[PDB]
């Protein structure tokens, strides 16, 4: 598990740094708010959009990730199929002692 | 030129569900209460068609 | 047990109550390069210490 | 499958976009540079350097909502 977590914190570092070069070949580092509006332009949305709405745009990641993070402790739905791998391996085994 | 041109995919199939207690014995009960030591082996039966 | 397999006894003689368990237990692996390459191998034995 | 694939790097200072004359400029595809001496516009996958013109640009507001705004020049053919 340590290893997967290195790995994942790997693959975010390197997108909040060098964004999408370091897919292709070596890392082209980039600032992000720059990234973010490459990122507009390849929707439709004009790369002023970005800079002159930074803040509003910003909050809003925040407030986004803040509310994932306050979902994530209250609901138990969620990862309901990761339990269902492990629950029909181990009723598996124990229907073979079982049987 | 506009072409149109059309596409068929399957998408479900049938559900079915059987009984082991009819298939196997019918209605006797002395092959019903045979069939009690091969006990496990319907109810795996049944959760993999459901 | 759950297994159909004799587990618990009691004792004709001093009537006291025992467990009877297996005495095989723990997986065994052979780590090996090729046989035309060497006769040696390790073992790696899982479930002890 | 044959690809191609950018090497040999270098960095050079960017800003989001310049201030000439009370309005603010943006590129329209590709990024300010500035390498040491005057400041060009180029594409982001290969380093060809243009001059600032106002074809290369668009004009959006007034310089003083962007951050990183900075002052340059903006070549006007008559
Ligand atoms: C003989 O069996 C009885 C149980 O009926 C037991 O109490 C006694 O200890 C046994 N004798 C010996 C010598 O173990
Ligand atoms: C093996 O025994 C040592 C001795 O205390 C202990 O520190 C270690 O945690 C044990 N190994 C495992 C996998 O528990
Ligand atoms: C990028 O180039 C600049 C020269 O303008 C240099 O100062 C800087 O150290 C370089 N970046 C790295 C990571 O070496
Ligand atoms: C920056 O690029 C221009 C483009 O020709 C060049 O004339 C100038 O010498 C360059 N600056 C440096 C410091 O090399
Ligand atoms: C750019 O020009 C304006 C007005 O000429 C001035 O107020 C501002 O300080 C200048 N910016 C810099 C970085 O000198």
């Amino acid at each position: 598990d340590d290893m997967i977590a290195a790995y994942t914190a790997a693959l975010v570092s390197g997108t909040a740094t060098a964004g999408w070069t370091f897919g292709a070949g070596a890392a082209l580092q980039i600032p992000f708010a720059m990234q973010m509006a490459y990122r507009f332009n390849g929707i439709g949305v004009t790369q002023n959009v970005l800079y002159e709405n930074q803040k509003q745009i910003a909050n809003q990641f925040n407030k986004a990730i803040s509310q994932i993070q306050e979902s994530l402790t209250t609901t138990s739905t969620a990862l309901g199929k990761l339990q269902d791998v492990v629950n029909q391996n181990a009723q598996a085994l124990n229907t073979l002692v079982k049987q | 030129s506009i072409s149109i041109t059309t596409e068929v995919m399957p998408v479900s199939m049938a559900k079915t569900s059987v009984d082991c207690n009819m298939y196997i014995c019918g209605d006797s009960t002395e092959c019903a209460n045979l069939l009690l030591q091969y006990g496990s082996f319907c109810t795996q039966l049944n959760r993999a068609l459901s | 047990d759950v297994s159909d397999f004799t587990d618990s006894v009691r004792d004709p003689k001093t009537s006291e109550i025992l467990d009877i368990s297996p005495c095989s237990f723990g997986g065994v692996s052979v780590i090996t390069p090729g046989t035309n390459a060497s006769s040696e191998v390790a073992v790696l034995y899982q479930d002890v210490n | 499958h044959v690809t191609y694939v950018p090497s040999q790097e270098r960095n050079f200072t960017t800003a989001p976009a310049i201030c000439h004359e009370g309005k603010a400029y943006f590129p329209r595809e590709g990024v300010f540079v500035f390498n040491g001496t005057s400041w060009f516009i180029t594409q982001r996958n290969f380093f060809s350097p243009q001059i600032i013109t106002t074809d290369n640009t668009f004009v959006s507001g007034n310089c003083d909502v962007v951050i990183g705004i900075i002052n340059n020049t903006v070549y006007d053919p008559l």
